[PDB]
RNA sequence: AGUGGUAAUGCGCACUUGCCAGGUAACAAAUCAAUCCUCCCACGGUGAGCUUUCUUUUCACCAUAAUCCACCUUGGGCCUUUUUACUUCGCGUUGUUCGGAGCGGGGGCUCAAGAUUGAAAAAUGCAGCUCUUACUGUCAUUGUUGUGAGUUCUGCGCAUUAAAGCAAAAACCUGGGGUGU
RNA sequence: CCCAACUGCAGACCGUACUCAUCACCGCAUCAGGUCCCCAAGCAUAGAAUGCUCUGGUACAUAGAGAAAGGUACACUCAGGGAAGUCGGCAAAAUAGAUGCGUAAGUUCGCAAGAAGCAUUGGCUCUGAGGGCAAAAAAUUGCCAACUCAGAACUGCUUACGGCGGGGAAUCCAACUGUAUAAUUAAAACAUAGGUUUGU
RNA sequence: GCAAAGAUCUAACGGAGAUAUACUCAACAUGCAACGUUGGAUACUGGAGCGGGGAAGGAUUUCGUGCCAACGGCACUCGUACACGAGUUGUUCGGAAACUGAGCACAACGUUAUAUCGUUUUGUUAGGAAAGUGAAGGUGUGUCGGCGGAGCUGUUCGACUUGAAAAGGGGCAACAGAGAACCUGGGAUUAUAUUCCAAAAAGAAAUUGCAUGUGGGA
RNA sequence: CGGGGAAACCCAGGUGGAGGCCUGUAGCGAUGCUGACGUGCAAAUCGCUCGUAUGAUUUGGGUAUCGGAGCGAAAGACUCA
């Protein structure tokens, strides 16, 4: 796994031919966008909510955005 | 033990697929002398050492 | 450790002392009440149980004014500025339920940060 | 899925503290050899060593100097000093006559 | 509830190849994972005393492989092979002797 | 197996370019870094090898 | 065998997994690509 | 067509099995420190046991895999500086030492073991439970201390009694030359 | 054509069950014999001794009834005497841990030696000694952990788990540690270091 | 005789294995003794274990269902028995591919009436011509560079066609030496699992071999 | 590191951890009971007792030497009862 440091290049990686998915993490204190590309899970964390649900938008619409759940044992 | 050559286990194979009872159809047959395989093998009497 | 011990010391344990004080725990004493069993006088010895078995510094009985007790709301509240294990106030109501026959009926449970609440075995 | 049955500390918790005042120990409890039970070579490891921290803080802090720390640190190698407040009683008799010296 | 582990590879042996560490997993599980084996890392010759080069880190194999160049070695000449004070010695032998070569030579042929 | 010590000399190739690094039965008194000279005009000194 | 289930069968075989069995026959488990259904083609081969 | 630093050496600087030279692989007692882990304490949560009497109690659990990013503790080697450092000396080990062939002190370079921050990773695991059956959902907990005791991973070798001195090779690494020129 | 970070595609072969033993192997057998390696808890204690216990495992090895003689035992005891037994103290008994004091002849000076011998030991309640860290005669001021040893008063014994040398005076032989007749001989036999000789 | 390794008791359920009866007769004195499972009880092993995994050896003894003629020296409703039907999943684990060791002995040579004999690692076969590999060049092709007027000359680097230097034939022998890119979670089995899990792969990686495009050199 | 001595050197404490050293597990053996058993659990075993247990030590796998031959710290021992 590998951390992304700014948005900047948040952006270049989801704008990449192999990622596959965003994988939107709602932890209590910070928002993790783990980006699973096709050698790496790339993850941006951002603290601001507010921040949070702007970058959330600016996503591509070509990736696919999953929201990170826990499936329970009976649905998988 | 894990290691065996392949031989060595496809000759066990073979044994383990010879050691079956005489199928009841035979002994119905009109000049049938079998009536039990005489070659059965177990694992505790009789040892094949491959 | 650093200062031998003396068998005599164990007529008076120290007990700790918090920093900032007032620490509360609660016990839900709800469910249980509706079916009439904590009646009037059965609540009346049972924070009477708690006031003279509740101990303190080792000694028992002298609650004074460090731990406090009182009942409102239909729920018990129990403050003190001391140091007290939760577990306690679980193990002092457990005393109580065999002493009135009770242990294979009302389960005290954890509900929270210093809540205890009673419930029936389903 | 029942519990695991029950092993209690209790007995040895209580023991300990009475251990820990000091009986249970006497000439009668004693099965291994004085050096089984605390080697001597041990003991000789912790007192030189807290001789020789003692010397480096008191020659940090200036409170001897350097010829004064290489003669004791000699003589702490070889078993003069008892204890810590042996070495400090004598450091402190070095300094008085220093004094009247000066 | 004392755990007791088993070998998991499928090698039982403890010899200095096949040692093991105790690792507790996050299904709170005591397990045995191989430790890798530690190259001594890049000497000195050992005629010349076999030390641990300065500048040179101790990689094994496939990692002394995949690592960069410069981890291995200094940009001195005789770099991770020679140290420092060899390489010294050297540079003043090569002169010194070639410089005693040149005069002895002049006189001989001056004479 | 063998009480004597054992030198490991190193020379040049007198052909190649390369070493050699021969070894013989060390006389007392060789140390390490020493010079040998082998041959007809070798000097008269302990460690060198010469002709009878 | 990957070769074979495209001939045989026109799926395609993301993973095989084999055996020697203890009676010498060897056995494929073979997992289809997301895109064909394994029932599907078992229907067609017969064995459903 | 590499480059910085007085230096120890630093930096992401092309090709090299024509050739040559070194290194890794590669081995080693005891003493003393001791890793992952194990066991004990201390404190605190969760559940259970005992409860005629006592017991702020007894028991259980409180878990974080590889692989990566960023970069103060100990041990070793080294550099620079000050060396008017050893005249009836100093630094260090439990221990057999060490120093103008450069000790100690200041400031540094580096290697080895570990801290620590973070990605992975809570989405996992564990325990109890709300609701009401579906191997259903909701929810609560989800730990830190220890100059404690073990523990050969490691520090650790030109490394043991020795008339005993402790395999090799493949594979790989770096350099010297040379090519690029 | 060669480097960097990616990316796409593909990663072939054999082994993999179970066992590893008081039932899975050898011993004719589910035979008290034999068979290499790893992980190894708590208390007592010097402890991988020995005893008991949480986890895991087990109640499987023909059973029931049940004081004959005579047996076998990894079972005991016995008044008075104490080796009178016997080829022979065989067997059994005995000594026993730790600590202080003390210990002969002989000797290759290393030992002999735990020589031989005396004495103490419980439980309780105490008192000293043995340290770490932090804070500007700091020769004090705070906080705190792990234990060990020693000394007192009081109070006990029916000498009371396990484990654990009997000792001394002499002769013969071999210097010693070792080896060695698997299945009747472990020795004084063999080896050994040391000494000598021979061939080259 | 079936006596070393301490040991079993109780209720219920299951089972044909019972509470099994001419008269007389309320029950005892006329169906005994023995089984498996579960829950309780009691005890043992006591971490150098009747624990959990492997090598050698064994080779289906593993698993489920059924079954009780023989066998498990007593017994069985039980079984490592019998019958039927199943189970062993790997780019990374072990081996091989692919290392050397004590060693072996193919070739070669020699010997022997006879090769079914001897030599064959002290760097190393053999009176012994055992290298088919190839620096650099010359000569064409492909990817570049520079010059002057898309071509021309010269040039760098890979493909095709002159010959430096490389002595000492080919192989085996370690599943504990060397080497070796994966490791957690699972509600994933009747039985396999660092081997199975499929788009939110529960997932996170690491490594080879080819390629394509981008960036940069040629 | 103390104490003596003109010198030579001697006497005292500590540190350290040597040894085909000692007690003693596992391991490797086998002394006595001339114990048990002796149609055995066993064509050599069992119990207690006993030797040794850092070394000329014990042990796995591999490899090398054999039938008038091999090997043997030597008993004519051992070379698949
Ligand atoms: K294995
Ligand atoms: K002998
Ligand atoms: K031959
Ligand atoms: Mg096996
Ligand atoms: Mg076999
Ligand atoms: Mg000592
Ligand atoms: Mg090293
Ligand atoms: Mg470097
Ligand atoms: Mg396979
Ligand atoms: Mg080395
Ligand atoms: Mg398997
Ligand atoms: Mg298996
Ligand atoms: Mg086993
Ligand atoms: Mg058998
Ligand atoms: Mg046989
Ligand atoms: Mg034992
Ligand atoms: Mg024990
Ligand atoms: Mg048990
Ligand atoms: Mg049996
Ligand atoms: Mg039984
Ligand atoms: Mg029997
Ligand atoms: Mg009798
Ligand atoms: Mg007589
Ligand atoms: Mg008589
Ligand atoms: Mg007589
Ligand atoms: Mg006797
Ligand atoms: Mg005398
Ligand atoms: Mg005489
Ligand atoms: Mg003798
Ligand atoms: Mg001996
Ligand atoms: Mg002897
Ligand atoms: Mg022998
Ligand atoms: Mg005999
Ligand atoms: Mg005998
Ligand atoms: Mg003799
Ligand atoms: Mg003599
Ligand atoms: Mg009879
Ligand atoms: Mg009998
Ligand atoms: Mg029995
Ligand atoms: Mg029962
Ligand atoms: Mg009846
Ligand atoms: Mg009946
Ligand atoms: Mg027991
Ligand atoms: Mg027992
Ligand atoms: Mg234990
Ligand atoms: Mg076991
Ligand atoms: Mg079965
Ligand atoms: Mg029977
Ligand atoms: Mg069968
Ligand atoms: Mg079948
Ligand atoms: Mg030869
Ligand atoms: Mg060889
Ligand atoms: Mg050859
Ligand atoms: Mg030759
Ligand atoms: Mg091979
Ligand atoms: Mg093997
Ligand atoms: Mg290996
Ligand atoms: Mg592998
Ligand atoms: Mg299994
Ligand atoms: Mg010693
Ligand atoms: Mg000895
Ligand atoms: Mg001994
Ligand atoms: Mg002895
Ligand atoms: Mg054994
Ligand atoms: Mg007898
Ligand atoms: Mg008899
Ligand atoms: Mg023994
Ligand atoms: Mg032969
Ligand atoms: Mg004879
Ligand atoms: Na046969
Ligand atoms: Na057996
Ligand atoms: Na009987």
């Amino acid at each position: 796994p590998r951390e992304i440091k700014t948005l900047k290049e948040f952006l270049a990686i989801c704008s990449r031919k192999d990622a596959r998915c965003v994988k939107v993490k709602h932890n209590p204190s910070a928002t993790k966008f783990k980006v699973r590309c096709s050698r790496y899970l790339y993850t941006l964390v951002v603290n601001d909510k507010k921040k949070a649900d702007k970058i959330e938008r600016s996503i591509h619409p070509s990736v696919k955005k999953i929201a990170v759940t826990a499936r329970s044992h009976a649905k998988t | 033990g894990r290691f065996k050559p392949l031989a060595v286990k496809k000759k066990y194979a073979k044994k383990m697929n010879q050691n079956k009872p005489v199928p009841y159809w035979i002994r119905l047959r009109t000049g049938n002398r079998i009536k039990w395989n005489e070659k059965r093998r177990h694992w505790r009497r009789t040892k094949l050492n491959y | 450790v650093a200062v031998r011990a003396k068998v005599g010391s164990r007529s008076y344990v120290r007990q700790k002392q918090l920093a900032k004080g007032k620490k509360v725990f609660k016990i839900d004493c709800s469910i249980p009440a509706a079916d009439g069993i904590f009646s009037e006088d059965v609540l009346g010895n049972f924070e009477q149980f708690f006031q003279d078995n509740t101990k303190l510094n080792g000694r028992k009985g002298k609650l004074s004014d460090k731990v406090r007790l009182s009942m409102n709301d239909n729920v018990l509240t129990i403050s003190t500025t001391m140091a007290y294990r939760k577990k306690y106030f679980k193990y002092l109501t457990k005393k109580f339920l065999k002493k009135k026959d009770l242990r294979d009926w009302i389960r005290i449970l954890a509900t929270g940060k210093g809540t205890y609440q009673l419930k029936y075995f389903n | 899925r029942k519990p695991v049955k029950v092993h209690s500390r209790a007995r040895w918790r209580k023991m300990k503290e009475a251990k820990d005042m000091g009986r249970h120990n006497g000439v009668g409890r004693r099965e291994g050899s004085r050096e089984a039970r605390m080697p001597s070579k041990e003991l000789w490891m912790r007192r030189l060593r807290i001789l020789r921290r003692l010397l480096r803080k008191y020659r940090a802090d200036k409170k001897i100097d350097r010829h004064v720390y290489r003669d004791l640190y000699m003589r702490a190698k070889g078993n003069v000093f008892r204890n810590k407040r042996n070495l400090v009683e004598h450091i402190h008799k070095i300094k008085n006559e220093k004094k009247k010296e000066r | 509830s004392c755990p007791r582990v088993q070998y998991r590879r499928r090698m039982h042996y403890a010899t200095r190849g096949n040692r093991m560490k105790m690792v507790r997993t996050p299904g709170n599980k005591l397990v045995m994972q191989k430790r890798a084996k530690r190259s001594q890392g890049i000497h000195t010759p050992w005629v010349l005393g076999h030390k641990r080069l300065g500048g040179t880190k101790a990689l094994r194999h496939i990692d002394a492989r995949l690592a960069s160049r410069h981890e291995k070695s200094v940009s001195r000449a005789y770099g991770g092979v020679l140290s420092h004070d060899q390489v010294r010695d050297r540079v003043v032998r090569a002169f010194l002797v070639e410089e005693q070569r040149i005069v002895k030579q002049a006189l001989k042929e001056h004479s | 197996g063998r009480g004597a010590a054992l030198a490991r000399v190193e020379f040049r190739h007198p052909y190649k370019f390369r070493r050699v690094k021969e070894l013989m039965v060390a006389p007392e008194g060789m140390f390490t870094g020493q010079s040998v000279f082998c041959g007809q005009k070798a000097p008269l000194a302990i460690g060198n090898v010469l002709p009878l | 065998i990957k070769k074979a289930m495209r001939k045989l069968y026109q799926v395609k075989a993301v993973k095989v997994n084999t055996l020697i069995r203890p009676d010498g026959l060897k056995k494929a488990y073979i997992r289809l690509s997301a895109a064909h259904d394994a029932l599907d083609t078992a229907n067609k081969i017969g064995l459903v």
